[PDB]
Formats: structure tokens, sequence, C-alpha cells
């Protein structure tokens, strides 16, 4: 509504990805044959 | 419940702009956009409600007050989006004519509120007002509406009108309001606060009984009205004029 | 630096006190005039009503720009806020602080 | 207020004219007049007290015009100093900015 909240509000949202925790994300696909393929999905975090 | 400690005032729009400037010199703050829309209902008198007990009073029957915020999409017409949503666009709100109608609002149909008719005697040097007070967060059912909500309780429509102003923020709770009222019927609108804008500065004490925390209030609302000494005139209004109870009949605006 | 009006306004009253400085100079030398013109020389009588003349007009319409200054005053009625913007403008520095570390192109 | 200046100016002006007539006249006729009809009024009996009563007119006419002219230059600077006091008055980019930044300290940490 008013322009001094959004703006706040935009400038702050802009520093979401430094503020913002980080994340990583590791997908590993193994090769292996009878169309039986494990998948290894390993996500790190730092709450 | 709260008891709201207020003081009230009027200005004329000619120094609406040089007032705002000098508030923002005292708060340090920048004002906000607001508006709302309000809806009263009266007990049905189709009803006779026999257990009013006459020969005692225990209760009188009062009036409820329904309140809502609407989108500003629907207060701004095909001329104004180019200016941005500021205080400013208060300056050409000076028309009794308003985007919004009676036919929209008849579509539109929360927060409840009752009040009672402030504390008796002459030495009180603020207004002190009682008021309870509920939300509405939604509802369902083959007849979901506030119209049918509040017939299924027993009280009907009376009036509405629209709120639209500015909203100061200062320390120890204090909120100022500079407000324009419009009045709206199927007869169109009209702007009962013609050509000038309403001012009333306010606090809310959660609880009655604590009387250090009522005496650092009317301190602080003394202190802001000697401030505004030889600007403008804050003043307790009537106290017969804020009594809202169905057998007589005035509404302050 | 300040708006314009304000800046006529402090030239307007340096002029009121400059024309009060030049009042007094005039006060001394017809001060200094009557003492010979009682001593008995003629010569500077014409120079006396001159004098005079300046004078009283010197002291008059200073007090009246003076006049009207105090009257603009009664009109110029109605007509930390950096502190709103201050610690924006303080981020845009820094960013553009960053801007000039982040390209070594333009650290020369 | 400004009303209190305007009529406290308004004696200051009035004053410096009243003390410059008198000090004309004074020092104009300060040759004593003696005239032998009773219509005129000029009086020197005791001798001395006549330059008492002068420089009495003198040390009186110093002190008004001195306090006077001080008066009114005071007075303008407070009128100065009134004026200057009361008169009361991309996000993208940034985005990859921050982007570099943090990648470049990631890579040189």
């Amino acid at each position: 509504d008013d322009e001094n909240i959004t703006k706040l509000n935009k400038e702050i949202r802009a520093f979401d990805k430094l503020l913002n925790i980080p994340r990583r994300e590791l997908k590993i696909n193994l090769p292996l044959t009878e169309h039986k393929s494990p998948n290894l999905s390993l996500m790190l975090e730092s709450p | 419940m709260v008891q709201q400690l207020s003081l009230f005032g009027s200005i004329g729009d000619d120094g609406y702009d040089l007032l705002i400037s000098t508030l923002t010199t005292i708060s340090g703050n920048p004002p906000l956009l607001y508006n709302s829309l309000c809806t009263v209902w009266k007990p049905n008198p189709s009803y006779d409600v026999e257990n009013v007990n006459s020969r005692n009073q225990l209760v009188e029957p009062n009036r409820i007050k329904l309140s809502k915020e609407v989108p500003f999409s629907y207060l701004i017409d095909e001329t104004m989006m180019d200016k941005p949503l500021n205080f400013r666009i208060l300056k050409s709100f000076t028309n009794d004519k308003i985007p919004l109608n009676y036919a929209m609002t008849r579509n539109i149909l929360w927060s409840l509120q009752i009040s009672d008719i402030p504390a008796a005697g002459n030495n009180r040097s603020v207004s002190m007002q009682t008021i309870a007070e509920t939300i509405i967060l939604s509802s369902a059912g083959k007849n979901s509406s506030v119209s049918s909500l509040m017939n299924g309780l027993g009280y009907v429509f009376e009036f509405q009108y629209l709120t639209i102003g500015v909203k100061f923020f200062m320390k120890h709770g204090l909120i100022l309001e500079l407000q324009k009222i419009w009045q709206i019927e199927e007869a169109g609108n009209s702007q009962i606060t013609s050509g000038g804008f309403l001012l009333k500065a306010y606090i809310n004490v959660s609880r009655g009984t604590d009387i250090d925390r009522i005496n650092y209030t009317e301190t602080a609302l003394m202190n802001l009205k000697k401030e505004l000494q030889g600007y403008i005139e804050l003043s307790v209004p009537d106290r017969q004029s804020m009594d809202s109870r169905v057998a007589h009949g005035n509404i302050l605006i | 630096m300040q708006p314009p009006y304000i800046q006529e306004r402090l030239k307007s009253l340096n002029d009121i006190e400059t024309q009060l400085c030049s009042m007094l100079q005039e006060a001394s030398q017809v001060t200094f005039i009557f003492g010979e013109l009682k001593r008995g020389n003629e010569s500077v009588k014409p120079q006396f009503e001159n004098h005079v003349k300046q004078f009283y007009e010197r002291l008059d319409k200073s007090t009246t720009q003076l006049r009207k200054e105090i009257q603009l005053l009664d009109e110029n009625v109605g007509t930390n806020k950096k502190a709103l913007g201050q610690d924006t403008e303080k981020m845009e520095e820094q960013l553009d602080l960053l801007s000039a570390i982040l390209d070594p192109s333009k650290s020369k | 207020m400004s009303n209190q200046a305007l009529y406290e100016k308004l004696e200051q002006t009035r004053t410096i004219l009243s003390v410059k007539l008198a000090e004309l006249i004074n020092m104009t006729t300060i040759a004593d007049r003696n005239d032998d009809d009773e219509g005129s009024f000029a009086q020197e009996n005791s001798e001395l007290a006549v330059a008492t009563t002068s420089v009495m007119m003198v040390n009186n006419q110093t002190m008004q015009l001195i306090k006077n002219v001080q008066d009114l230059l005071i007075l303008t600077r407070s009128i100065k100093e009134k004026w200057l006091l009361n008169q009361i008055p991309d996000e993208k980019q940034i985005e990859e900015l921050l982007d570099n930044c943090i990648e470049t300290f990631v890579a040189e940490k």
C-alpha cells in the first residue's frame, strides 16, 4: 500500500541470497544393469 | 476489551499539507495510508425483546460495528494510477463522489466491536471509553455470509460509511489519525466531513484495573495536547454524542 | 546549500545593517560639519542641506525595508528528516565502494 | 511576538527623531538668548550650572543614540537567527553484484 513499507521490503528482500541459510544437494546415480538404478541424494545444511 | 483514552479535533484542508510536515518534524516517522469500511447493525425491531429487565435495567440494547479493510484498487479511478500510492492522493479526495458505490458494497456482503457511553463525572481530562472486541476469521455452510450471520444473531443492517486517511505512530503506543468520512447509500455518496479532516489522538489500555498505567497514558495525552498549542485545539468531545444505544439516536461524525 | 529564498533574505538583511552603518557615518560627518558652521565660515553651508537630506532619507528607507522584512515574517509562516533516508544513502555509497573493489581495472 | 518588535522599533524611531530634534535645538541655541520681551523664555541664572546642563545634554544624546542603534542591530541579528532556525521544512544489479562478491570470496577463501 504505502510506498515506504514496500520500499523497505524490497530493499531488505534484496539481501536474501546473502542472509539466507546456505544449502547444497548432491545427486549420485550409479550405473547398474537390469534397469535397476539406485539413487543417492545427499543434502547438506547448516540450520 | 480495552479502555481507550482519546482526544479529538478537526482541521480545514487548507492547512492539511502544512500539518503533515509538522507531524513528521515531531514524531520522526512518515505517514502511512490506510482505509476501512464499517457497517452498523441494530437489533431487529420485529422481535420483541421483553427480556430487557424494565424494573431493574440490567441491560439496554446496543449497536454492533463490523469493520473490514478494502483494497485501494476499488478506490482509485482511471485517472489516478499514474500517481504513486502515498498520502498526497488525499489532496484529490475533496469531492462528494467516490469510485466505491452502493452496488459493490452490497456485493461484498472482519472485526466485531461493541462500545459503551464514556465514563460520567466532570473530573475526567480525556475521553475514556470501554470497548469489547472479537474477530471473525471465516465461515461455511449453505448461507455463509455476513448478512446471514448477523440475521442469525438477531441484528439487521442500518447504514455504513467509508473512512480514508493517514496514521502516525508515536512513542508510548500513541496513535494519531487524520480521517475523511464518506457516507454511502443507494441514493449516492455524501462526504460528511466536507472540506476538512477529522483528527483523533488515542491510546489503548488492556486492563482497566491498572491505574498507574492509566495515569501514565493520561500524562502522555495531555503532554501531546500541550505540544500542539496554537496550531490545533484538541478537546474532549461531548459525552452525550458518543452514546450508541438504540433507544436514543445520534452519531458523532 | 540553503534554498535561494533564505539567500536573498540574508542579502537584504546585510544591506540593512550596511545602511545603518552608513547612517551612523553620515551622522558623524554632519556633526563634524556643524562644528565649523558654528565657527563662522559660510563656504560649506550648501553642503549642510545635502548632508541633512541624505541623512534623513537614509534613516527612513532603511526602517521601511526592515518593516517590509518583519511583514514578510508574518506571511512566511505556513510556508531528523535526513535520518529517514540517511542510512539509505550510506547503504548506496558502501555498495559503490564494493563495485570499485570488485573491478580491478578501476583501482588506479 | 513580532508585533511587539514592530511597536518597539516604532518607539525606537520616534525616540531617535525626538532626541535628534532636541540635540539640534540645544546646539543651535547653545548660544544663550537674551530678549527683553516677556514672551521669550531663556534663563541662565547660575553661571557654571549652565555648562553642567550642557554636558548633561551631551551625555544624554550620546548614550541614547548609541543604545538605540545597538538595540536595532541586535534586533536585526535576532530576526536573521529566527529566519535560519525556525523555518521548518536498481535491485537486480545489486543481486549479481553480491553474487559475484560472494563467489569471489568463496574462491579466495
